[PDB]
């Protein structure tokens, strides 16, 4: 199994591309990770302070004792008591999936890949639930288990008839925001949703799907937005 | 209050000037401190 | 006075001005300008009257 690192070019992974133009190596590449994580740390004020007040808890060696606490309390695993869980996780049992959980795989892919991804990402997102049935022990995969496997591969793989009502929004936004305009994301919110012309939901769907369009851009966390296109 | 605001940005006399303590704010004191006063 | 910024509020915030359509719809002038400040530098024309249209 190979876990990689790597330091998209330009230094700064521009949201404003497709990830094939802020990285340089073959394309195929991206073809063979199961999953790709793009983090971004954008600026905000108070997960900074909350970081800032672990980090300080940290070098302040009070994280020592409260690790020691949380052990002692069973909610944090002893490193070497982890690794011994690990193999012996891996020695001994060897799940397969369930009828229940196979058909929403295929009926989430089906809805995914309409909307746009290989059929690859579906088998792909077995190993998922694999390995949480192999982290319980379960006797087969399980979906509540293809749920959280669902969820991160939404948020690694997309990181760069509702449909139907979400084309709708682009439309209204397209008549009501000419090229060229700005508007913010609370405007938004105070004339469509609390108007309830569309639903916060389809807001959120049909700003993700045009910013994709490169119909429009989402600037300073949503305080600001710009449509760069048709 | 409407009023006030109105005559505030027409920038009427009319308005009173916040320099002294307003009526209320000073009823209120007054009684608060009277009621146990006696 | 803050002759523009006098006027700019009044435009943006009519409700610090004025006290049965009318308990809706703000005065035109007003909602207009909200789509001015909104613009960009040049306008056509026709866009804007489609925004306007469609925000009415």
């Amino acid at each position: 199994s190979v876990l990689a690192a790597a330091n998209p070019i330009y230094g700064r992974y521009d949201d404003l591309k497709s990830p094939g133009d802020n990285i340089d190596f073959q394309t195929t590449i991206l073809s063979a990770f199961d999953m790709i994580f793009i983090v971004k740390d954008d600026h905000n004020e108070e997960r900074d302070i909350s970081i800032a007040n672990h980090v300080i808890n940290i070098h302040t060696g009070n994280a020592n004792a409260m690790q020691n606490q949380q052990e002692e309390n069973g909610s944090e695993i002893s490193i070497e008591k982890m690794k011994r869980y690990i193999t012996y996780c891996r020695l001994k049992c060897a799940p397969r999936l369930s009828p229940q959980a196979a058909e929403k795989l295929s009926s989430n892919f089906v809805t995914i890949r309409k909307q746009l991804i290989t059929i690859r990402q579906l088998e792909a997102i077995i190993r998922i639930t694999e390995s949480l049935a192999k982290l319980e022990l379960s006797p087969i995969a399980q979906e509540r288990h293809v749920d959280e496997a669902i969820r991160l591969f939404q948020a690694s793989t997309m990181d760069a008839t509702s449909l139907s009502e979400i084309r709708r929004f682009e439309q209204e936004l397209k008549r009501r925001l000419p090229i060229g305009w700005s508007t913010s994301y609370q405007t938004l919110r105070r004339e469509f949703v609390d108007t309830h012309r569309f639903s916060q939901l389809a807001l959120d769907k049909a700003l993700y799907a045009l910013e994709k369009h490169e119909t429009i851009q989402l600037r300073h966390q949503g305080q600001n937005i710009y449509r760069s296109g048709v | 209050r409407y009023d006030e605001i109105i005559f505030r940005k027409l920038g009427s006399m009319l308005q009173t000037t916040n320099i002294l303590v307003t009526d209320d704010q000073y009823n209120i004191w007054k009684k608060r401190i009277e009621m146990d006063l006696a | 006075p803050s002759y523009k910024s006098n006027i700019e509020d009044n435009l943006l915030s009519w409700e610090q001005v004025l006290p049965d359509l009318d308990k809706i719809m703000a005065p035109v002038l007003g909602q207009l300008f909200k789509l001015y400040r909104e613009a960009n530098m040049t306008i056509n024309i026709y866009d804007f009257y489609i925004a306007f249209r469609e925000t009415l």
